[PDB]
């Protein structure tokens, strides 16, 4: 539980859990994503070399 | 004369001798072919570079400071800081850009072919075969001498303008193009892609509505989609090649390209084939399309006088003077022309070498051409770690510290992730830690099975490239046959339930926790021998075949296999917090309809005015039920504006956000070069000049 990189037991024993809100996901497609700034640490990191965007 | 030599453009005597072949491998052809496809493939690359490459995205990937996982095929190899992946870039760009105007052939080649495959090989989530593709082209264009045609380069130059170049030049795209096609081939005789089971699901696009009208889905997803695709890309290999059959080689291929890109989001690869294509007509199109044109083009285009001799050619002598011995660039062209062809198809064999990168699947994905034939579905991950000084044991997120989701499939990208994760968890108050991994995935719709033991210190375990890993689990295709009868299973079950079918190995165990949503689970065994624990009274029970079980909801329960085979059964579950707000929901609609159509005479409760209202000002905050309904019907009225949409406006939008991208990559490229060059100015001004650069172009 100390900090974003941890989960409890509870959490991380769920198998059956809703993946989507379809998978299948094929290789080859398109690999780029807009999920990049979901990262740990991005604002920090982001601030300080673009500064107070 | 020979029928022979008519077909296959050579006589036989030809390759009695090393000389003769030298001298048939270098002669003269007309190079004007080959400059349209250099222009062509400089073009779709530099439209391609600020799109797939990443350029946009790259202020986001490489960003100094933070602390990422990296997937490098060398470890040594590591990514520059942010500015000078972007000096990197630009001189890609110029490369293509030289490439497609012929401008310093040879060295806007080189500039465009080193960062590429440094760019390819800093990353391997990235790999796929139309970029593997894009880096062999470029490395076969280095030495071809394209730009002796319909380039700046011959303005500046009389000796290169409209010369005659090689045969082989020609030779090495045509062999590229046919190897990719027919090892594409004969990678789909596969049992998952002649029986219909990869892509299942495609046959519903609107494109194969008209083979609808003659032949049912399920053959409609078979004889056109699977059984189609492996005829034409046997077929367009040999079509192409031969005079009799290149018109309607030239039909399927261009449809099948079409469709291809309409339906996948592949990227350029579709219009790099297309382009590709006319290679395989006769050397000389654009010359004799320039010819039938009227006079005020031709004082545009090209030029349409006959090609001037070359040096890099040997010609044949019939003044009487001896032939012309070959030199030295004419043997190394055909010895490069026969390593390289040789070298392209063992390639994609190779995997028995290399067995470190062997898995379910044959070694790394993007240098096979087995494109759309296995998909894979992931259920569960699970990340454990036990520290090495006190002993307690932690879980992960299990996608912390990474931008992809290709490590759950390799092995080695497995041990680079448990390395990244050792040295980064001292950070966080944990010493020296074991990890373990336990991933389940299903290929191509069969029985959800983990692919790595849970058992193995990851962190300890032992790999070596050319070595088979020993601990990654087989995958049962014994088990295959059961995806019929799953299906009707999935077939029998209500609009709410849901299953998931697990198979696993002896020995092991599962353990899982049921949430409080999930009321009313069930368990049932297909075959094999398994014991269900539960720890809240330590209760365990065998269940035998074709017994059910109700599990508890909100406790924890495990599945032992206690078989000398592997165990197979199915979790079957309702959610019931989901049908009750369902329920909760109707019900207050119906209320509504009432009191919209005149029924319902009373006076409202104060709880549904929210409702007819239709915003929350100056009363009571709305109960989440209220909320819920109020968010739900924004959602339908928002999707039912979408979807009638005109297609003008579609067009409009795309083109805007294209434009964004565009403006957006060079506005960030100009602001670190000036960074590198001039140096860094105030924090303020910096923040001033991004927030320009990723305003919308409105
Ligand atoms: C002592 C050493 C002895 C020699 C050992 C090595 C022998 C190697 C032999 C194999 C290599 C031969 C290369 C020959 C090069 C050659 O002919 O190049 C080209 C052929 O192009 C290629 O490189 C073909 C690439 C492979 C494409 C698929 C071919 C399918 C063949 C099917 C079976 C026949 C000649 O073309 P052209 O412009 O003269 O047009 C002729 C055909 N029409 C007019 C119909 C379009
Ligand atoms: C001899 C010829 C032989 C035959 C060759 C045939 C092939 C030649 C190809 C040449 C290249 C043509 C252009 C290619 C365009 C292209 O690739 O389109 C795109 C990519 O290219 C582009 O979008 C380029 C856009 C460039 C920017 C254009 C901006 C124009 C602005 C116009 C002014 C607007 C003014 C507005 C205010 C008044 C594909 O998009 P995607 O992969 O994301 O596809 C999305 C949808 N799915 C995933 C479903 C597919
Ligand atoms: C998605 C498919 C194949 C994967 C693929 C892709 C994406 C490529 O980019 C390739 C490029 C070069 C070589 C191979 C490639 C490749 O393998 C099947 C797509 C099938 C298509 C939708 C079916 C319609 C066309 C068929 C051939 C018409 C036949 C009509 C019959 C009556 C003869
Ligand atoms: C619990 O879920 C089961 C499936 O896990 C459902 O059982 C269905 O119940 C109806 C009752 O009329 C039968 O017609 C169906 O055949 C049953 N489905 C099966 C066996 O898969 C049901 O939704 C839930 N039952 C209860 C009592 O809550
Ligand atoms: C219920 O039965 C299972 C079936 O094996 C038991 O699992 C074993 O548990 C013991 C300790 O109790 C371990 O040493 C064994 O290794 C387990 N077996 C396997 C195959 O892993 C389970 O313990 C039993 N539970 C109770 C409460 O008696
Ligand atoms: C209870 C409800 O109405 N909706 C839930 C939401 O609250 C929750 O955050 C989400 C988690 O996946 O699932 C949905
Ligand atoms: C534990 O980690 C927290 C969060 O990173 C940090 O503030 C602290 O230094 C660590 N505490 C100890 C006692 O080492
Ligand atoms: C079950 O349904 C509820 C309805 O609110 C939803 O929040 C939840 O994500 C679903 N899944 C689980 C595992 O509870």
């Amino acid at each position: 539980s100390k900090g974003a990189a941890f989960v409890s037991k509870q959490e991380a024993s769920e198998v059956l859990k809703r993946p989507r809100r379809p998978r299948r996901e094929v290789c080859e497609l398109n690999p780029d994503c807009d999920e990049l700034a979901d990262h740990i640490g991005f604002q920090e990191a982001y601030r300080r070399f673009y500064g107070p965007v | 004369d020979s029928r022979i030599g008519k077909l296959l453009g050579f006589e036989w005597t030809d390759l009695s001798s090393w000389r003769r072949l030298v001298t048939l491998l270098n002669r003269p052809t007309d190079p004007a072919s080959l400059a349209v496809f250099r222009f062509l493939f400089g073009f779709l690359m530099v439209l391609d570079i600020p799109q797939e490459r990443g350029l946009s995205s790259l202020d986001r990937k490489y960003l100094d400071g933070l602390d990422v996982c990296r997937f490098p095929l060398l470890d040594a190899l590591r990514p520059l800081p942010l500015d000078w992946m972007y000096l990197v870039y630009t001189i890609m760009f110029l490369g293509a850009l030289g490439m497609m105007l012929g401008l310093c052939y040879r060295i806007s080649c080189v500039l465009f072919l080193l960062p590429y495959w440094y760019v390819f090989l800093l990353d391997k989530t990235s790999w796929n075969n139309h970029s593997y593709l894009y880096g062999l082209l470029a490395f076969q264009l280095t030495f071809m001498d394209a730009n002796h045609y319909w380039s700046v380069d011959g303005l500046l130059n009389a000796h290169r303008r409209n010369a005659h170049v090689p045969l082989w030049n020609y030779a090495v795209l045509r062999g590229q193009i046919f190897i990719v096609y027919f090892i594409a081939g004969v990678k789909k005789l596969d049992a998952d892609w002649v029986e219909g089971y990869s892509m299942e699901y495609l046959s519903r696009h609107w494109l194969f509505s008209p083979f609808k009208l003659l032949l049912s889905e399920e053959l409609t997803s078979l004889l056109v989609v699977h059984w189609g695709g492996l005829l034409l890309d046997l077929s367009a290999g040999f079509l192409l090649f031969f005079d009799v059959s290149r018109s309607i080689g030239l039909f399927f291929v261009s449809y099948f390209h079409c469709m291809n890109s309409q339906l996948f989001s592949i990227g350029m690869f579709s219009y790099v084939m297309l382009a590709s294509s006319p290679l395989f007509c006769s050397p000389e199109w654009p010359r004799k399309l320039v010819s039938y044109c009227p006079r005020r083009l031709q004082q545009l285009l090209p030029l349409k006088a006959a090609p001037q001799p070359s040096v890099s050619c040997v010609y044949k002598r019939s003044r009487g003077k001896s032939g012309q011995k070959p030199g030295l660039r004419h043997q190394l062209g055909a010895a490069f022309t026969l390593l390289y062809l040789l070298e392209q198809l063992f390639l994609p064999y190779s995997h028995f070498l290399t067995q470190g990168y062997n898995n379910w699947t044959n070694g790394l994905y993007g240098y096979s051409w087995d494109m759309m034939v296995h998909s894979r579905s992931h259920q569960h991950v699970k990340i454990t770690y036990r520290d090495g000084r006190t002993g307690e044991l932690g879980y992960l997120n299990p996608g912390v510290f990474t931008q992809s989701r290709r490590w759950k499939d390799h092995a080695d990208m497995l041990k680079q992730y448990a390395t990244c994760l050792s040295r980064l968890l001292p950070k966080y108050n944990v010493t020296e830690p074991q990890i373990y991994f336990d991933i389940w995935v299903s290929i191509n719709d069969r029985f959800q099975q983990r692919i790595f033991d849970p058992r193995v210190d990851i962190v300890q375990a032992a790999w070596s490239p050319f070595q088979r890993t020993s601990w990654v689990q087989p995958l049962l295709m014994d088990l295959s046959p059961w995806r019929a009868k799953l299906q009707e299973i999935k077939s029998s079950l209500d609009n709410h339930t849901e299953v998931v079918f697990i198979a696993d190995f002896p020995g092991l165990h599962l353990e899982n926790f049921v949430s409080e949503d999930l009321g009313n689970t069930s368990i049932q065994l297909l075959q094999g021998e398994v014991t269900v624990e539960l720890v809240a009274e330590q209760k365990n029970q065998t269940l035998r075949e074709g017994e059910k079980m109700q599990l508890p909801a909100g406790e924890y329960h495990k599945v032992y296999t206690t078989s000398p085979s592997p165990s197979c059964y199915m979790y079957v579950y309702v959610n019931t917090t989901e049908l009750a707000l369902e329920q909760d929901l109707a019900y207050l609609q119906e209320l509504k309809e009432k009191v919209e159509n005149g029924s319902e005479t009373g006076p409202l409760p104060p709880e549904l005015q929210p409702l007819l209202e239709g915003e929350v000002k100056g009363g009571p905050e709305p109960t989440p039920l209220v909320q819920t309904f109020l968010r739900r019907q924004q959602r339908l009225q928002e999707i039912e504006r979408r979807r009638n949409t005109p297609f003008h406006e579609r067009f409009f939008r795309f083109l805007l956000r294209k434009l964004y991208v565009f403006r957006r990559s060079f506005l960030m490229t100009c602001i670190s070069l000036r960074n590198l060059i001039l140096g860094r100015p105030s924090l303020e001004q910096l923040a001033q000049e991004v927030t320009y650069a990723n305003l919308r172009p409105f």
